[PDB]
């Protein structure tokens, strides 16, 4: 009875003035989804890549006309006739249209685009929420943000070299006083780097930039930060990082080049200063400690901290159904990175997901540094019990759009939604 | 009136002291100048003032759904 | 607009002749749901009791008076003008009149038998299929059978000392060849104790009940019977064990009693005799091994072999908010045994399976030795991607009702049906 | 007719000769006793008689509901 009728992409503006791509579909009923086509990153090489025109006169590589006529012209006519509320089959009808491993042939975005539309389409049709449709009845459980409060590195002119600092609020009820205690906690930051005169102006994925000295300035200001704000650290206010180590790794000659703290650290010494961290300020999560090509280092760090702090790592699961399943024989960190726009359709997250449940390993819902966003993806954080989101954004209004939408789904679950807080560490 | 304070797509005015009578915050949109909401302070200084801009910056007031 | 509106327990016979209860919902719209009431045994004391009115009299203590009436007069005007797609409510709500921990105010079947109809009506509503709207979309997964072929100990009179052999067919590629292998199995068993001159008569679960001598003679002749099925062991069909070591282990001297090969083994020899019938013959799952009062031995043999034999534990993880989580933290055996009559509704089931697959553990799907069953059993087995099943039942008209149901869902799954095989010992 | 052979709630009632020919195995249920399904054998000897016999028994034939 729901046969699709319509599948059909345009071109719209976002509130950045960048040309957005954006699938709809139809239904006989009546239905209708709607979803937006990311236009993000394509870093990698083992996992989907990403398809724009690349045209640096149109707005540095973001061109739209060849994600929209991919949709318009080869995935809509092999879509008429079908019946929406089969998920699984679309998603390999997709695949097959593709033909490659790498989606190189119709983009990983314009995929994902119609596999979500697809998929909220027949939440519509059946009148149920979009997180019992994907997750069943028995999905209730609201994630832990990652908020984003220190850059450094790459993002700034600074001498930190951990790129990103994050804070996750796991002593909280529930998900809007998590909420509230991060929106505290950002004030005062910045009345700590006012009073000590620096730059308080918002940077890139939402946290600040000032000007520090060290790494152990900033984790000496983001602790102070916490305690001024009223809240204990180490048990209700955690921290996390992303190292980031591939930007200041020399592959010629395999050292570890701090231009922070100007020492020059092998490979050895880096997990003994990770010890250091670990001991001194209450960080619970280290993504990219070392880098991706120093598996003797590696084996020592994923036994000398991993039984008390998560190591994630995004190339070493890289998104594949053969490479995500190869650093998981040989046992090296202990969770893995769900970045959802770099993976392909619906059904794929969720058997990445599953594969990683079994394993013993934990999934953080991420995405590339410099993609959009859309919506869905706090669905899919609350269908899959994934336990960490990375509610960070380029702009504010996706941001924002991130925070709302988790928090339209607590007001629906009202006697009934619970939330992680410390039961999301079990492996450790 | 007294700081005005321009934020993104919100201003938020402190009201004019309407002499003899303590001062109240309000977070009006760009439009709509005479509507007003209260964020539920507890004595309105210069210190929940910038409390309150510091929440209408990152997205989460608890009495508005920030659009 | 699903309002409930009549909630009615009544009594029915079976095919043995033994009175059922059976629990209808009925809505406002029209959708109707039925479950039955199991009316099983009530072993343990720090997991939910079942209630009867335990009248020798009457069916050797499987009264339905006091089972149906709590449906009748207490639960049903409790649920009067609720909403029937809210399975959370109503599983919270049944549990508030509850009020004890082992639902022994209400029996833990009349609840149960609730909270299934309740689940059966909300998927007649949407009109949708039960496995998905107890799991998602991407509930398309069927387990592995565990068919019961050998029984001993105290099922019979012979010196097999292990309770039950199990033969699992994980090397087909659907289930309905992974049923046609069993099927073909028993007839080549039953070819074999011809052949010996032994009774074939059909024992309790489905097994044989033959006049064997030894553990080891048993072993032979099902292997011998695999081979001459056609099938190769150890590839394509495995075993299993239930070793119920707690009927024949001696508490005032902690040592284990084989009557059947005569010989008194202590805690570390039984350890040792394990290791010999894995390193001879393909046994895959041990069920409890050791007794429940034994931690020297036991903590002994979940590292010996814990790494390529599945060993499940009910006592060890018996099925409660509090004790089934104390095993799990000293980490002692590596799967845990989902029984569903005796652990209540159908949130603390999913709510059992997940913190089973959080801390690295494996869900079997079981049930008490003496129950009758339901068909709702087989898809709570889909929805969970719980990975095996134990098809047993006290009769053969419960049984082909497992294998009836579970292979109307693989005829629903018809392009998309997966099945796991030997993907689902990952943790070995 | 030739081993009519009660199982539990079936009959599998191979045939008479009906001379010069060779049998086939049919399975009947309890009323019903002319109707017939073929079980999809290859000669009829009596090992593929026992063999529906054990398959009408455990509850699977892949030609009947079996019910
Ligand atoms: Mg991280
Ligand atoms: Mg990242």
């Amino acid at each position: 009875m729901p046969y699709i009728v319509d599948v059909y992409a345009r071109e719209v503006l976002d509130s950045r003035g960048n040309p957005t791509v954006e699938v709809e579909v139809y239904t006989e009923t009546g239905a209708f989804g709607r979803a937006l086509v990311p236009s993000g990153a394509s870093t990698g090489e083992y996992e989907a890549v990403e398809l724009r025109d690349g045209d640096k006169d149109r707005y540095l590589g973001k061109g739209v006309l060849t994600a929209v006529n991919n949709v318009n012209e080869i995935i809509a006519p092999e879509l008429l006739g079908f019946d929406v509320t089969e998920q699984n089959a679309i998603d390999q009808l997709l695949i097959e249209l593709d033909g490659t491993e790498n989606k190189g042939k119709l983009g990983a975005n314009a995929i994902l685009g119609v596999s979500m539309a697809c998929a909220r389409a027949a939440a519509d049709f059946l009148q149920i929420p979009l997180y019992q449709y994907l997750g069943g009845f028995n999905s209730k459980t609201l994630p832990v943000p990652m908020m984003n409060i220190v850059n450094g590195g790459e993002h700034a002119d600074n001498n930190v070299d951990i790129q990103e600092f994050m804070i996750m609020p796991v002593g909280a009820p529930n998900f809007r006083e998590a909420l509230r205690m991060g929106a505290q906690i950002f004030h005062s930051l910045k009345s700590v780097l006012s009073a000590k005169g620096l730059n308080t102006a918002v940077g890139d994925e939402g946290g600040f930039a000032p000007n520090l000295g060290s790494n152990e300035e900033a984790l000496q200001t983001i602790v102070e930060a916490i305690e001024k704000a009223g809240f204990k650290p180490g048990e209700e206010v955690k921290l996390a990082m992303d190292a980031a180590s591939s930007e200041f790794y020399n592959k010629e000659d395999g050292k570890y080049h701090l231009s922070g703290e100007g020492v020059v650290k092998t490979s050895a010494e880096m997990v003994d200063w990770y010890e250091e961290l670990v001991s001194k300020y209450p960080i619970i999560s280290i993504e990219d400690g070392l880098d991706e090509n120093d598996w003797e280092g590696h084996k020592l760090l994923t036994e000398r901290l991993g039984k008390k702090v998560q190591l994630v790592g995004d190339d070493l699961f890289v998104t594949n159904t053969k490479k995500l399943s190869e650093g998981i024989k040989n046992g090296v960190g202990n969770s893995i990175l769900i970045k959802v726009n770099q993976i392909g359709t619906l059904t794929e997250t969720f058997d990445a997901i599953e594969m990683a449940k079994r394993a013993g390993y934990t999934a953080v819902i991420s995405h590339r540094s410099g993609e959009t966003e859309d919506s869905t993806i706090a669905d899919i954080a609350v269908a899959t019990n994934a336990g960490q989101i990375k509610t960070g954004a380029p702009s504010r209004t996706d941001r924002v759009a991130k925070y709302n939408q988790l928090l339209r789904i607590e007001d629906q679950l009202a006697e009934t939604a619970q939330y992680h807080g410390i039961n999301s560490f079990y492996n450790l | 009136v007294l700081r005005e304070e321009y934020v993104e797509g919100y201003v938020v005015q402190m009201w004019r002291r309407n002499p003899s009578n303590a001062p109240v915050i309000e977070v009006f949109t760009e439009d709509n100048l005479e509507e007003g909401i209260i964020p539920e302070y507890v004595t309105a200084n210069d210190d929940t003032f910038d409390r309150i801009v510091d929440a209408v910056e990152f997205g989460y007031l608890e009495e508005l759904e920030l659009v």
